[PDB]
């Protein structure tokens, strides 16, 4: 639990991940397309980020 | 948590007539395995949570 802990989602790494995507896509990107771009492994808070 | 079930519940049924409560800061300071532990006891008391 304590390695649980440890580690998980970043959220200022997900702003960076947003931003470079949504200047390469350079349009309004859904919940689905961002999820299924970026990797999903803590979709939970990716969705809540976005 | 056995308390409000205590209350909810009248003798006979196993569950109480409301099963739906609710956790404002949810689990604010217990280490995840703790938290964990206090999950299986609302699923013992078998309550729908918030």
């Amino acid at each position: 639990d304590f390695w649980d802990a440890f580690n998980g989602l970043d959220r200022e790494v997900l702003i960076q991940q947003t931003l470079q995507l949504l200047a390469k896509e350079n349009r309004p990107v859904g919940l689905a397309e961002l999820a299924e771009l970026l990797p999903p492994a803590h979709d939970l808070e990716t969705f809540a980020v976005w | 948590t056995a308390s409000l079930s205590y209350a909810l519940s009248p003798a006979g049924s196993r569950y109480p007539l409301f099963g739906t409560i609710i956790l404002d800061e949810a689990f604010s300071r217990s280490s995840h395995a703790v938290a964990g532990r206090i999950i299986a006891a609302l699923r013992e008391f078998g309550l729908h949570a918030v």
